[PDB]
Parts: structure tokens; C-alpha cells; sequence
DNA sequence: ACACACTCTCCAATTCTCTAA
DNA sequence: TTAGAGAATTGGAGAGTGTGTTTTTTTTTTTTTTT
């Protein structure tokens, strides 16, 4: 079974990659500006490139904004579909990280949305949607490695399981793929094949100035991942953006 | 570049010394004394050790002591509210843990 | 004929109800809750004729708002709900569900019905919710036995905490591990309906399908605890409290310290033995699940208002009906009334924020009523606290750490007054907590892992008796009253009142006091025109909200006479403040927009008058007794 | 509109005075939903038949 | 010993196929 | 064209087996001995 809407969303943030077509700051000349971040991450071997909400909103009348904004758990997937196409066929030196040399995980980012919400106004209605939150930073945790993706190889027969996918716990096949055989226990992770993440864990309380009459300040945790670990600094003020989840008892 | 030229502008002024320490605490009358000492301890000294290996402290240290209605908390409310590092503490409500570690 | 939808174990049909509410709904007019009333004579002819309850669906409609209120008095008005009334009290879950669908499709109707340009879709896509209220007496929280579980409730309390909110799930989301075909699923009693095998016609597979946690729908829960008010009590016992269920649009709404009624089905469950097995208690756990909070405008107000604010008696009409039981003491109640009222809250871009409360100190001998007033201001407050000097501790004054951090008194009090009696008991270090927040209006902490500041917008009305607990006229006034200069400093009016002894007064006071038990409950009281507590609340409220003076030029110029006046001759630079402060508040009584020369000078007269300046000896600092 | 353990408790009688029991807040309001409802919790499907490969 | 999770086994219910009237 | 006799495939009833369980601060109110 397939989304129809995942793949034109696709196909629509494709042609908005190429062709948003923006004039020249000093002149009426297109200058065509995430190509060229495009080329610049290619100079530098970069693995994140940043978009404007603002340059989203006036695009194809709305809707592609709004369909990202509202429920981007689903369609960030496609996202990345979308952009490592356009990665292939202007920049190919980018999708590979001698012997052979894995795959480029890239990370789209956005930046000045429309309003920044406090940590008093998260509400169950907004699960999963696009959001910016500010706050002063109380603690931090130490850099972890998260498991991405898995793959293991069974101790009673030579057989191997490959791209095995986690979510919230620690997870490992079903089935011995080799019909020969049919142990499921004893399984190990490859720890060369399998791939892993940089994870950190901090958290924040409100802003004194915006705490209400004879209330006290509320907090929250935040993950952050990738390039953004140890950014954030204990008794700083941080705005940051992205999607509110909700976590298992595991 | 309009930064640049800005700041070389107030730089180049015959008088900016004076400026600075009128312009610190706008809404105090007067007690000028106060207001260079905060200027001076704002910007600070400079770090420097011996060949020994001993250290020679770089920065500066103020005490304000007055009798009631003389505005003195004023001084700390500004400099909490202008300095990029700064906590403001009271010494009845904090303890040894508090404001060393815990 | 047909089959029927019957209430479970009642025999009550659903087609009755319906019909019932929805002709109620459709056809109710405000003059039937009259009759029920004890006058016909009460009746406005031209609106008590209207059909209220459309009214108040055209204005959901027009205002896009989705709760209807509804006291239920008026289903015995209207003779076809007379017994509506009772099985709402007795089965309020289908009930309040029958009476939800039917405003729903009466919302429906009248766009319809009307042929209106409203969309059809986004009504359609509304929840729509009653909320009953006023359902009858309220109950005292020990007195809920086992034969009250699952009927309509009301309580009255005071909220302790609330903890942050919880999600609950509605509505599952499943995906088919192999093909990717996907099912939305319903929550109903606490259980996931997961499919047995995957539904897709060529993927007919056992064990195919898996939950996606963060493609569900959840809704807003949250736990609020209540006390049970001192009014209920046992003799030689403390009070106990109850916890309330809050869901949707209530969810936020209370703070600690507020004071409420409610409304809600009283339900009770099972708890598990332990995490592992199916095995349960015997005992059962209770609680209460709220649809309606309560706390304890038209031009006819407005009128009313204006029309007294233009009286000449003004000033002393309102100074005298804040406590009207208490003899005299006029001055101590003009000051009340002022600090009740409050200065303008100031804020710059830069150079901070300038406080509008005031702190008064009432000092003097014993039995002279003191403690009496505090009574009227702790109850006339909408927020306040009294205490004690005995029983407050520093941590109890304002926040405690117990990691999360907790509020005191100050914290709890903030925009209102807090009263404290026997001022003069607790301790130097007690009392230095409250430098810092009467300045400042903050409270700064720093403590292991928790450092903040909180804001105290707090007035403190204050009682203490003299060194020697009798003033004593051979000391000069300041060593009577024996709190430091830092801490006297800080207050705006300190009195002095005195136990002068007098025939003339003692007649009228001994008069006064006597005529009181002349009845069983007294009808008796001191003056012949005094403001009802709800009306003269309803002025000040106005006022706070709606007035804010100016200084004008003519009262900067008195103001800096005054001050030179009083400071050459000892006037701190905080009188010159205080006087500014006072001035404002006493404009805003009069419902002036601008301070003007006799707003500045009353501040000055009530400042030389509370500490008897006239009856001082300029170089002595002693007080002729002769001339009090 | 309500939560999911607000929910009470409904009853249908048939001809011949007979009696069964559904629970949910629409089934209070929907007969098709009750009727279509009251089916669904039945267990058995009957098992079933299936052309081409190579 | 008392609820649970998981494995094993046998038996009959079911549908498919062939034959003759 | 119906139907009835024989063979093959599948479901789950239910019987069996193994398993898990009880059980150094730091902050704040109060009493007591010590300088
Ligand atoms: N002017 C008055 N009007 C009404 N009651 C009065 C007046 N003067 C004294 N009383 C009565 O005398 C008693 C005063 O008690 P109280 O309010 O505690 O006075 P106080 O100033 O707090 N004295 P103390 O607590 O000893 O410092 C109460 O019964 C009052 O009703
Ligand atoms: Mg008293
Ligand atoms: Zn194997
Ligand atoms: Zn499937």
C-alpha cells in the first residue's frame, strides 16, 4: 500500500529545492540560493542544510507549508527522499561519507517560524507538529551514541540480518532468514555494519520575566542530535525548533 | 560596516571618558564615585603570572555600604541587567551549596 | 412495534429525554424561573419574554465557541423537565451525553432551518458540551458514603496544587509490518481493540500489524487537589482533602490558594495488587470527576457606579463601610481603604518598575480592636493570607524546597494584602526575610540545585503592641515602637492608637458595645448609611482595573514643596514616594484620570496624622498625652 | 466528545421482551452504530479460498 | 502453588475431486 | 445437471511443560546538652 500525498510532497519540496528562484540582493538577477547551499556543503563536506519558513509560506500558495507544519511526522521521510535526489544530480561527491564509503545521513533544518510558543503552552493537541520554544538551560548530559540501525548474524548458522530499525527500545530479528536453520536466540550486534547517532539529553525551565501572578516556573527535556551536541551551555538563554513526541514506558 | 564606522566615531571623541561614566545607571542622581568604579571593574584588569609559575589576579572586587532609602540595591539591579555573565544573589535566602556547588 | 434504547437497569427511554430536552432547549423563556421566584412584580416584561437559551446559540455560533452553561433549577421551571431533573442527578453519564448530541443537531437545525451562510462542515466538525451547575445543596467531604457512587456531586474548598498535564490517549494508530496497510482504531474502556490478523483481502496475516505511538490522538488530563474548608471541620481535628479529574478546556484554569465550588460525578475503581498479574484489592479508591468550576458588567452597574462616585459623603461613606461594626477609628479605616484601592504600577524600557502597593503598620495599646480589623480586610481581599508572628517560619513566609520548590505565604498572597498579627513576637531573622520582597517585590533564592526569582506584588497590613506591651510616655516614640530603621523604613502609614481614658468616649463605646445583645441576632449596626460588602467590592474592582492617574504639573509642584517642608528641620527620600503613592490611590477613588493639588494634599494630612506629629515634641521626639 | 472512561452503559430489547448490552456514548444516540457494533464483537470468520507463478 | 507464556499433538471440520444416474 | 462417495488440507482444542513471585548529602522543624 502507498501514500499518494507522501509523493507529491516529494515531488513538490524537489521542485522548490530547484527552482525557488529568488532574485539577487543587489540586482533582478535569479540567483537560485539552495542550489548554491547545496555547492557550498560540497566544498566543506557538510551534512545539514538550513531552510526559511518564510521563503516555504509564499511557495505554490501555502499548502506545501502547511502540510509540513501540521504533520511533519509524517512526511519527513519523504523530505529526505525529496532532497537526496537533488543531492544526486547536482552534487554526487555528497551521498557517500579505500573501501566502499557509507551513505551520507542528512538533516534538514528550519528557522524563523512564525511564533515561539512557552513551555506552559505545550498541550497534547499539537503532538507531532512543527514548533519553536525558548527557555534558560538548567542541565545538560554527556554525549551518547544511539543505535540508528542494526544488523546481526546468527551463532548456530552462518547467516546474517541487515538494516533492522529501532524506534524506542532495543530491538533484534524474528526469524533465522537461512531455512536451514531455525534458532532465534544468540543473536550479536555487528558493530562495523550497524550505524550509529550522536545523542544528547538537556534540560529547561521558563523565563522568570514571564512566569504568572503566584505561580512557579514549569520545565522540560529536550534531545538534540547530530551536529547541534554541546551547543547549549548550563545557565544560558536557547530558542530552539522542532517536533513535540511522546515517549513509552519501555 | 555601519557598526565599525559607528564605533569609530564615539572612539575618536575628546570626551568619550566622561561620557561613558555619565551614561552608566541612567536613572540614579548623581554619586559619580559609584559609577566609575562600576565602569572600572566592568572592564577589569589584566591576567598575568610570574616566571615562579604564581598567578597575579586580574580583576576587581567593590563593597557598598549605606544607611536606608540611599538607593544602593539600584547599583546591582543595573549591573544584572546590563552585564552578559552576572547572578544576582541575597544573603539571607542562599546557602554554601547554592552558591558554590552541590 | 420497534425496539427501543433503555438507560441500563432503569427502564428509562432515551426518546423521552431527547424529546424532552430539546423542546426545553428550543422553547424556554427567563420569565418561568420568575415564577418559580418569589414575585411576579420582579418581571421586565419586554426581555424576561425571550428565548433565552437560542439567544445563547445564536451568540455560540456567531462567537465560534463550543460550551453551553446550564443551572439546573431551570428544568423544574419548564413542566415537561420536571422529572429531566432528577435522572440527571441519578444518571448524569448518559444524561449529560444525551443532552450533548442534542445542542449539537439544535445548532445544526437553525443554520439550516434559517438558511444561513454558516458552514455546515465546520459545525459538523465541532464537539459541542453542556456543563450543569447550581444542582442543589453542597455536601460536606466526610459525609460522601457508598450509596452516593456515580450521582451528581457539589463541593466547596480551597485548591492546594495541581500537578502538569498529563497526555491520555483517544484514538490508536496501527501500520501492517509487511504491506503498509494502515487502520485507525477507537479507545473505549481503557482497552486497545488490536486486530486479530491484518485486514488488507490479499494480506490476510496473523500478528501482522503494529501500534505507531506517535501517530495516535491524545487529550488533555490533569489532577487537582482540594481541602476541605475550616467551616466543616470536627471539634479537636485537622482537614482532610480530596482530589479532582480534569480534562479539555478546564484544564489550566486554578492556582494554588484559590477558593472554589464544583460540580461532578463521584466515581470510585479498583488499584492492582501488583504490576504483574489481574489481581485487585478489596478496598476501592474515590475520587471526583469535575464538568463545572465555580469562584466563590451591565450598564445598570455602570450607572450605579458613576451616580455614587458623584456623592459629596464619598470619602467617609466608603472609610465607614469597610468594617462597620468597629467604633470610630476613622483614620486606620481611610488608610485601609487606600491600600485596598493602591497606587499605578509603573514600568520603563529602562531604569526598572516602580511598586503600586502599600504597607501599613498598626501599633499601639491592648484591646483597642486592632486584630478586629485585620478580620474585615482578610475577608473583604478577592486573594490574602493571615498569620501569626508564632507560627511563621522564614522557608513558610515565602518558598520552601521539598527536587521541586514550593510556595509560601508571600507567594500565595500575591496581588492581594497579607495580614500579620503579632508582629512584634517573631524573631530578627524571621523578620529580615521581609526586606527583599517589600522593596523589591522579588523573592531571590539560591539554594542546592534550584536558583530563581519570583514575583511578590504583596501588600502587608501589620499588628504589634510596644516595648513594655503598654506605651509608655517617658520613651520617645521610635523606642516604643523598637523595630530597626531598616525595617520601619519600609512602611508607608505606621499608627499610633492609644487607650486614652475619657467619660465621653467610654459612654458611646460602652453604649455600642451593649446595644449588640440587646437581640438574639443582631439587626443592629453603627451608622444608618452604609455600601453592601457585594456592591462596595464591585467599586473597588472597577476601579483597580479600569482607572489609571496621571501626575500634573501643579501636583509636582506641591509634591516638591511638601517633601523641602517635612525634610528641612527625619523625612527619608521614601517619604517623598510614599506621598506620590497615596495621592495616585486617592484619585483613583474618586474615579479621576489626573493628580491634582487636593489628591497631594490629603496624602500629607493622612501621613501627619497616623503618627500623632501635631502631639510630638519637635526636639524630644516625646508625646503630650493632654493633647491626644 | 467525552473521554473514554466517561462512558455509561446502554441496553436494546427486542420483540419478545429479550435484552442485550452495548457500552460506548454513540451507541446512546446511534441505533445503526449499536446494531453494526453488536455484530462486530463476534469472534468466528469463516477461513477461505485463493492462480499464477513461474 | 498460583497465574501466565509458550509448545506440542490429535482429531474432525472443511473443500476438492471423481463417478454414475 | 445433481448428488454422493472418497481423499487431502487445515484449526484450534486442549493438554502439557516450564517459569517467577516473598523481602553523602541537602533542606527544615524541634528537642536536648554543651559552652
Ligand atoms: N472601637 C471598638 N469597636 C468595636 N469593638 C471594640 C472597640 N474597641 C475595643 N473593642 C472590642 O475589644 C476587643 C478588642 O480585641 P482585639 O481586636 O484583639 O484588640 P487588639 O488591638 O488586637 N488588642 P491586643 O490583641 O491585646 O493587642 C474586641 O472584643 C473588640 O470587639
Ligand atoms: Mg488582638
Ligand atoms: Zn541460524
Ligand atoms: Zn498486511
Amino acid at each position: 500500500v502507498d501514500d499518494v500525498t507522501g509523493e507529491k510532497v516529494r515531488e513538490a519540496f524537489e521542485q522548490f529545492l530547484e527552482d525557488f528562484s529568488v532574485q539577487s540582493t543587489d540586482t533582478g538577477e535569479v540567483e537560485k540560493v539552495y542550489r548554491a547551499q547545496i555547492e557550498f556543503m560540497k566544498i566543506y563536506d557538510l551534512n545539514t542544510i538550513y531552510i526559511d519558513y518564510q521563503h516555504l509560506s509564499m511557495r505554490e500558495n501555502g499548502a506545501l507549508a502547511m502540510a509540513i507544519s501540521e504533520q511533519y511526522y509524517r512526511f519527513l521521510p519523504f523530505l529526505q527522499k525529496g532532497l537526496r535526489r537533488v543531492v544526486r544530480k547536482y552534487a554526487p561527491e555528497l551521498l557517500n561519507t579505500s573501501p566502499e564509503q557509507t551513505e551520507r545521513v542528512f538533516q534538514i533544518s528550519f528557522f524563523n517560524l512564525p511564533t515561539v510558543h512557552r513551555i506552559r503552552d505545550i498541550r497534547s493537541e499539537k503532538i507531532g507538529s512543527l514548533l519553536s520554544i525558548s527557555g534558560t538551560v538548567t542541565r545538560t548530559s554527556e554525549v551518547r551514541p544511539e543505535l540508528y540501525k542494526a544488523s546481526f548474524t546468527c551463532d548456530m548458522c552462518r547467516a546474517i540480518v541487515d538494516n533492522v530499525e529501532q524506534s524506542f527500545k532495543y530491538t533484534e530479528p524474528t526469524f533465522c532468514p537461512n531455512p536451514s536453520c531455525e534458532n532465534r536466540a544468540f543473536w550479536t550486534l555487528n558493530v562495523t555494519r550497524s550505524r550509529f547517532l550522536d545523542w544528547q539529553k538537556v534540560r529547561i525551565q521558563e523565563n522568570a520575566n514571564e512566569i504568572p501572578t503566584g505561580s512557579m516556573p514549569r520545565t522540560l527535556d529536550v534531545i538534540l542530535r547530530g551536529d547541534s551536541v554541546e551547543r547549549a551551555k548550563p545557565g544560558d538563554r536557547c530558542k530552539f525548533t522542532g517536533v513535540e513526541i511522546v515517549v513509552p514506558d519501555v | 560596516s555601519d557598526e565599525i564606522n559607528e564605533l569609530k566615531e564615539m572612539v575618536k571623541d575628546e570626551h568619550i571618558y566622561d561620557k561613558l561614566v555619565r551614561s552608566i545607571a541612567p536613572a540614579v542622581f548623581g554619586h559619580e564615585a559609584v559609577k566609575k568604579g562600576i565602569l572600572l571593574q566592568m572592564l577589569g584588569g589584566v591576567h598575568k603570572s610570574t616566571v615562579e609559575g604564581i598567578k597575579l589576579r586580574g580583576d576587581i572586587n567593590i563593597c557598598v555600604v549605606g544607611d536606608p532609602s540611599t538607593s544602593k540595591s539600584q547599583f546591582l539591579k543595573y549591573v544584572v541587567g546590563f552585564a552578559p555573565r552576572s547572578v544576582y544573589t541575597s544573603g539571607k535566602a542562599s546557602s554554601a551549596a547554592g552558591l558554590t556547588a552541590a | 412495534s420497534e425496539p427501543l434504547r433503555i438507560i441500563w437497569g432503569t427502564n428509562v427511554s432515551i426518546q423521552e429525554c431527547t424529546t424532552n430536552f430539546r423542546n426545553f432547549l428550543m422553547s424556554f423563556k427567563y420569565k418561568f424561573r420568575k415564577i418559580l421566584d418569589e414575585r411576579e412584580e420582579f418581571i421586565n416584561n419586554t426581555t424576561d419574554e425571550e428565548l433565552y437559551y437560542i439567544k445563547q446559540l445564536n451568540e455560540m455560533r456567531e462567537l465560534g465557541t463550543s460550551n453551553l452553561n446550564l443551572d439546573a433549577r431551570n428544568l423544574l421551571a419548564y413542566k415537561q423537565t420536571e422529572d429531566l431533573y432528577h435522572q440527571l442527578l441519578n444518571y448524569p453519564q448518559e444524561v449529560i451525553s444525551i443532552m450533548d448530541q442534542t445542542i449539537k443537531d439544535c445548532m445544526v437545525s437553525l443554520i439550516v432551518d434559517n438558511n444561513l451562510d454558516y458552514d455546515l462542515d465546520e459545525i459538523e466538525t465541532k464537539f459541542y458540551k453542556v456543563r450543569p451547575y447550581n444542582v442543589g445543596s453542597c455536601k460536606g467531604m466526610r459525609e460522601l458514603n457508598p450509596n452516593d457512587i456515580d450521582k451528581l456531586i457539589n463541593l466547596k474548598g480551597l485548591v492546594l496544587r495541581s500537578t502538569p498535564v498529563i497526555p491520555d490517549m483517544k484514538v490508536a494508530f496501527f501500520k501492517c509490518n509487511v504491506c503498509d496497510h494502515t487502520m485507525a482504531v477507537e479507545i473505549d474502556r481503557g482497552v486497545i481493540q488490536e486486530p486479530a490478523r491484518c485486514e488488507r483481502i490479499d494480506c490476510n496475516e496473523p500478528n501482522s500489524m503494529s501500534l505507531i505511538h506517535n501517530r495516535c490522538s491524545f487529550a488533555d488530563k490533569q489532577v487537582i487537589k482540594l481541602q476541605e474548608t475550616p467551616d466543616f471541620v470536627p471539634d479537636g481535628q485537622t482537614p482532610h482533602s480530596i482530589s479532582l479529574c480534569v480534562y479539555d478546556e478546564l484544564v489550566d484554569s486554578c492556582r494554588a490558594g484559590d477558593r472554589i465550588e464544583v460540580t461532578g460525578t463521584f466515581r470510585s475503581i479498583p488499584i492492582r495488587a501488583n504490576s504483574r498479574q489481574r489481581v485487585l484489592k478489596s478496598l476501592y479508591k474515590t475520587y471526583v470527576d469535575v464538568v463545572h468550576v465555580k469562584k466563590v458588567i451591565t450598564d445598570q452597574d455602570l450607572a450605579k457606579i458613576r451616580e455614587v462616585a458623584a456623592r459629596e459623603d464619598l470619602y467617609s461613606l466608603l472609610a465607614r463601610s469597610i468594617a462597620p461594626s468597629i467604633y470610630e477609628l476613622e483614620d486606620v479605616k481611610k488608610g485601609i481603604l487606600l491600600q485596598l484601592f493602591g497606587g499605578t504600577n509603573k514600568t520603563f524600557t529602562k531604569g526598572g518598575r516602580y511598586r503600586g502597593d502599600i504597607n501599613i503598620l498598626l501599633c499601639g495599646d491592648p484591646s483597642t480592636s486592632k486584630s478586629q480589623i485585620l478580620q474585615y480586610v482578610h475577608k473583604i481581599t478577592p486573594r490574602g493570607v493571615y498569620t501569626s508572628g508564632k507560627g511563621s517560619s522564614a522557608v513558610g513566609l515565602t518558598a520552601y524546597i521539598t527536587l521541586v520548590l514550593e510556595s509560601g505565604a508571600l507567594v500565595l498572597s500575591d496581588g492581594g494584602v497579607c495580614c500579620i498579627d503579632e508582629f512584634d513576637k517573631m524573631s530578627d531573622s524571621t523578620r529580615s526575610v521581609l526586606h527583599e520582597v517589600m522593596e523589591q517585590q522579588t523573592i531571590s533564592i539560591a539554594k542546592a540545585g534550584i536558583i530563581t526569582t519570583l514575583n511578590a506584588r504583596s501588600s502587608i497590613l501589620a499588628s504589634a503592641n510596644p516595648i513594655g506591651s503598654r506605651y509608655n510616655p517617658n520613651l520617645p516614640v521610635t523606642e516604643n515602637i523598637d523595630l530597626p530603621p531598616p525595617l520601619l523604613s519600609r512602611f508607608d502609614l505606621v499608627y499610633l492608637v492609644l487607650d486614652k481614658v475619657d467619660e465621653k468616649n467610654d459612654r458611646e463605646l460602652a453604649k455600642h458595645l451593649t446595644n449588640l445583645y440587646l437581640e438574639d441576632k443582631p439587626e443592629h449596626i453603627s451608622q444608618d448609611d452604609v455600601l453592601p460588602v457585594e456592591f462596595l467590592t464591585m467599586y473597588i474592582s472597577y476601579a483597580k482595573e479600569h482607572i489609571h492617574p496621571i501626575i500634573t504639573e501643579a501636583a509636582k509642584t506641591e509634591l516638591v514643596r511638601a517633601y523641602v517642608g517635612m525634610r528641612k528641620m527625619t523625612a527619608t527620600t521614601r517619604q517623598l514616594e510614599s506621598m506620590i503613592r497615596l495621592a495616585e490611590a486617592h484619585a483613583k477613588m474618586k474615579l479621576k484620570n489626573v493628580v491634582e493639588l487636593e489628591d497631594v494634599q490629603e496624602a500629607v494630612r493622612l501621613i501627619r496624622s497616623a503618627i500623632k506629629d501635631y502631639a510630638t515634641d519637635p526636639k524630644t521626639g516625646k508625646i503630650d498625652m493632654n493633647l491626644v | 466528545a467525552r473521554h473514554s472512561r466517561f462512558g455509561g452503559l446502554l441496553s436494546i430489547q427486542t420483540p419478545d421482551k429479550t435484552r442485550l448490552t452495548v457500552s460506548g456514548s454513540q451507541a446512546l444516540v446511534d441505533e445503526k452504530i449499536a446494531l453494526q457494533k453488536l455484530d462486530d464483537s463476534k469472534k468466528w470468520n469463516k477461513r477461505i479460498i485463493k492462480a499464477a507463478e513461474g
